[PDB]
């Protein structure tokens, strides 16, 4: 019986695409009998690839079969790794899902397995090839035709691809401290439309939340690339000021609806952690009467700022430019009653710092 | 004199700064707001300071908050005509380092009688924009300044012509990186502060081409503000559309904007506008896109929202076998007929053909523009067929003894031989399916309890 096997392997080499309904049908056939791998040269993946880009695109029907089809044969485990190097990565091209109706329909489908494909070709890519796939990812997650559910996920891919990218960087001259941030801006970029976009909740909460908590991760683990404690370009951290503007105001919807707040927070106030302290100085000051002010309206993003200066180097560098600010507020404080409980409450937690780690911090 | 006195000392104390880095902002900014304060100081002056303040930031590596920028600007504000020449130069553009400071000045609210000058000289503009580094620094310029003066770009001048030329020209290069949703700034302004008709076309025509991803929910707000009768005057030139190069993607952009324009309401220009719809088709259509899709769905809402034999042409296509090759937009065309036959096309030759066409050739794709094309039939056909020769159970009986069939239930749903089709067949298939078991079976009570 076995003898299919090999013997579904001669057509699927051949049947390129050199009468409409005939060669349509040819391709449908060649897609159900070549999902059967339960059995487990390369000559049918070579066909393969080579009619997945020469696919129609009126026939949505047979793409929509293909691409559940290419799922499935990518699951081999053993020889999916070689179809992306030999395609040369074509599947990043416009031949993604094309046709109207698949646009529209089954672009997560396409998207979703290209993600699980590039999920463990990760550590057998090199830094040129992924410069190309995180752009049809960035795309993904700020683009809005297409659900929510699959933005989360592009960014779980590019939370692992960023390492291949400092991975290959590393071993190579490969220019990824470049590459590394263009998704940056993309993040960031997120946060000041998604603050537009929470409007909306004043289901929805789960995905907004959902959506959130992956970017800061995202955000997080770039910098740990970017930083590889060097110090930070200006223009570079200009971003990073746009980031802390845009990101407390995303982090908002989640109090008029706290293990995950807490949980996302600290992470989020990892992100600003591990830069050199001279760079960070200079971001919060310029930020610090903004997330102050915005800390009125939601204490809960004060977690951030008691554990920003609750244990790290981040200390006695937030210290100051937090009662600093805070001085200059003192009169405020006082009169009105809705503000002179921040203040204060900012006062204690920030005295709770030098009680906390005396050690330049009395100095401070 | 004097001032030349303090342009040694604040070099050597800025000196110092840096290399205390490695009072002193406070001091190193009070003497530089000095030169502002004190007034006859030399034009000159400004290139030595603002070198040292620009070798001191990029060695202090600090942009944001540095407190030599407010100190400064107030200075140069007060001499516009040559800072902006001494930014102009060749060399200087062509330095990032040095562009960017060029900007962030630009920015600050002082910059106004400094940005009144960048306006004075829209020919300076059109030198830079006509490579794509010095390009994108003239599309900054011109959207900085639009940014803070909106009225400034409103005269119909030949320097949004210029932006116009290159715009549609260049979509291919983002295939600067920020460039796309920069242009558009400046060409959205003037369209709003003036209805720019074929002007407004190109925007779009490239708002969605060469692989751009920067104009989130930036360009629907003229959509939604264009609304807040004008349609009628706006569809005119529509019509031309004065294409010469055009494609089904620019009609298609361009109806989606008029969508919102037509759901505004409807003056007598309506009428004209039927006639003139209809004299469109040209017999072959060559597009085998969502042109059809939109174009045949959006003729059938403006008629009803707002020579009707001509009409029923556009659904012959569809009509046939061959012609409406794409199924989705087949399902779209059976979609309009379900729209048409509202008023007084209902004819029972053409109402056997619209109902099968629904359920026959069910798909997932197709149960979204079908489901949605049945909500419309659903009112329309039924009560004739209630009223008919109750056609439905025709259909439904051919299935069944074929051998799938929840999308007539759902109809039946809305709507007695056949209560035992619908039990016969739910049981067998129920051995997920769950779902249309309860909510058909309680309208079957129903329906015994009625009658």
């Amino acid at each position: 019986n076995i003898h299919n096997v090999v013997a579904e392997f001669v057509p699927l080499i051949m049947n390129t695409i050199a009468y409409a309904d005939f060669i349509a049908a040819q391709i449908k056939t060649l897609s159900f009998l070549a999902y059967i791998i339960r059995i487990y040269s390369q000559q049918m993946v070579k066909g393969m690839l080579q009619l997945l880009s020469n696919c129609p695109a009126e026939t949505a029907h047979l793409r929509k079969e293909l691409l559940i089809a290419a799922k499935h044969i990518l699951t081999t485990e053993l020889r999916n790794q070689f179809i992306p190097c030999m395609d040369k990565l074509f599947d990043e091209s416009i031949l993604i899902g094309s046709g109207y109706t698949a646009r529209e329909t089954l672009r997560p489908l396409a998207y979703s397995t290209l993600a699980d494909l590039v999920h463990h070709v990760r550590q057998h890519l090199p830094l040129s090839d992924l410069s190309l796939a995180v752009q049809l990812f960035a795309k993904n997650i700020d683009d809005e035709s297409l659900p929510s559910s699959i933005q989360t996920m592009s960014c779980k891919l590019l939370l692992n691809l960023v390492d291949c990218i400092r991975s290959k960087s590393e071993q190579e001259s490969g220019n990824g401290r470049d590459v590394l941030m263009r998704m940056l801006e993309v993040f960031v970029l997120k946060f000041h439309t998604i603050a537009r976009y929470q409007l909306s909740a004043i289901f929805q909460v789960t995905d907004c939340r959902s959506l959130v908590k992956t970017l800061v991760c995202g955000v997080k683990t770039i910098t740990w690339g970017i930083t590889s404690n060097k110090q930070l370009q200006p223009k570079e951290t200009q971003i990073y000021i746009k980031l802390v503007k845009y990101a407390m105001q995303a982090l908002d919807i989640y109090q008029v609806q706290m293990k995950e707040e807490k949980e996302v927070l600290e992470h989020f106030a990892g992100v600003f952690t591990m830069m050199n302290p001279l760079t960070f100085k200079e971001i919060f000051q310029t930020t610090v009467p903004y997330m102050v002010e915005r800390i009125s309206k939601n204490y809960a993003l004060q977690i951030v700022a008691n554990s920003f200066l609750a244990n790290p180097t981040t200390s006695a560098l937030f210290a100051t430019i937090l009662v600093e600010y805070l001085l200059d507020r003192l009169p405020e404080m006082g009169s009105n009653v809705e503000l002179s409980n921040l203040y204060l409450k900012l006062f204690k937690l920030v005295f709770g710092s030098v009680s906390l780690f005396a050690a330049e911090n009395e100095q401070m | 004199k004097f001032c030349d006195q303090m342009m040694q000392h604040l070099r050597k104390w800025m000196e110092v700064v840096v290399i205390t880095h490695k009072e002193e902002m406070k001091i190193c900014s009070a003497i530089i707001n000095l030169f502002h304060l004190i007034p006859a100081a030399p034009q000159t002056l400004v290139k030595p300071l603002l070198e040292v303040v620009m070798k001191t930031e990029r060695a202090m590596l600090i942009e944001a908050g540095s407190p030599f920028r407010e100190p400064l600007i107030k200075f140069l504000t007060r001499h516009p005509s040559q800072t902006v020449e001494l930014f102009m130069m060749e060399a200087t553009l062509n330095d990032p380092q040095w562009s960017r400071m060029f900007m962030s000045f630009l920015k600050h609210k002082d910059a106004r009688p400094l940005r009144d000058v960048l306006a004075a000289n829209p020919n300076r503009f059109i030198t830079l924009l006509l490579r794509l580094d010095l390009q994108f620094q003239a599309i900054k310029i011109i959207s900085i300044i639009v940014k803070n003066d909106d009225s400034w770009l409103a005269s119909q001048h030949s320097l949004v012509s210029q932006l116009r030329r290159v715009w549609v020209s260049e979509n291919f290069q983002e295939r600067n990186w920020k460039e796309p949703k920069l242009l558009a700034y400046c060409l959205l302004n003037y369209c709003k502060r003036n209805y720019g008709d074929i002007e407004l076309l190109f925007q779009l025509l490239r708002a969605f081409t060469g692989r751009f991803l920067c104009n989130m929910t930036f360009l629907k707000e003229y959509m939604e503000e264009e609304i807040p009768q004008k349609r009628a005057l706006f569809f005119r030139f529509v019509d031309f559309n004065d294409p010469n190069f055009g494609d089904e993607l620019k009609a298609k952009v361009l109806q989606h904007i008029l969508n919102p324009a037509f759901l505004y309401s409807n003056p007598e220009s309506i009428t004209s506008v039927f006639i003139t719809k209809v004299l469109d088709p040209e017999k072959q259509a060559d597009m085998l896109d969502s042109l059809r899709i939109y174009l045949l769905q959006y003729a059938t809402l403006l008629v009803e929202h707002a020579k009707l034999r001509r009409l029923m042409t556009f659904a012959w296509p569809c009509l046939l076998s061959k012609a409406c090759v794409d199924p989705a937009c087949k399902y779209s065309g059976h979609l309009l007929l379900a729209h048409i036959i509202a008023k007084f096309a209902i004819h029972k030759k053409i109402v056997l053909q619209v109902f099968h066409s629904l359920l026959k050739a069910h798909a997932m794709e197709a149960r979204a523009i079908v489901r949605q094309a049945m909500a419309i039939l659903t009112p329309a056909v039924p009560a004739r067929m209630e009223d008919g020769h109750q056609m439905l159970t025709h259909w439904t009986r051919k299935i069944i003894v074929e051998e799938l069939v929840h999308i007539l239930h759902l109809i039946v749903q809305h709507f007695h031989h056949l209560v035992q089709h619908m039990v016969s067949a739910m049981q067998r298939l129920g051995f997920e399916q769950r779902r249309l078991a309860v909510d058909l079976s309680e309208v079957v009570i129903k329906w015994e309890l009625q009658r």
